[PDB]
């Protein structure tokens, strides 16, 4: 619901969004060859 | 028959479901 989204906001007004109470499975769209960069800072990918 | 009190949420931060609660005695403990 986050990803695919009719419209993106400008970024003048950029969106903020809740996510809680929910388990979160980052390897689905870790391995996803869809994004053209993802760029962490802080801890590696892959120990999320 | 309407809805009330729980009127103008600005945002809500937690929701959950469950399975319904209610010559029955009804006891609860908070
Ligand atoms: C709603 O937004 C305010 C920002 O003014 C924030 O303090 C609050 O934690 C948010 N959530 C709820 C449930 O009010």
């Amino acid at each position: 619901e986050v990803f695919n989204a009719t419209r993106f906001a400008s970024v003048y007004a950029w969106n903020r969004k809740r996510i809680s109470n929910c388990v979160a499975d980052y390897s689905v769209l870790y391995n996803s060859a869809s994004f053209s960069t993802f760029k962490c800072y802080g801890v590696s990918p892959t120990k999320l | 028959s309407e809805f009330r009190v729980y009127s103008s949420a600005n945002n809500c931060t937690f929701e959950y479901v469950s399975q319904p609660f209610l010559k029955n005695l009804r006891e609860f403990v908070f």
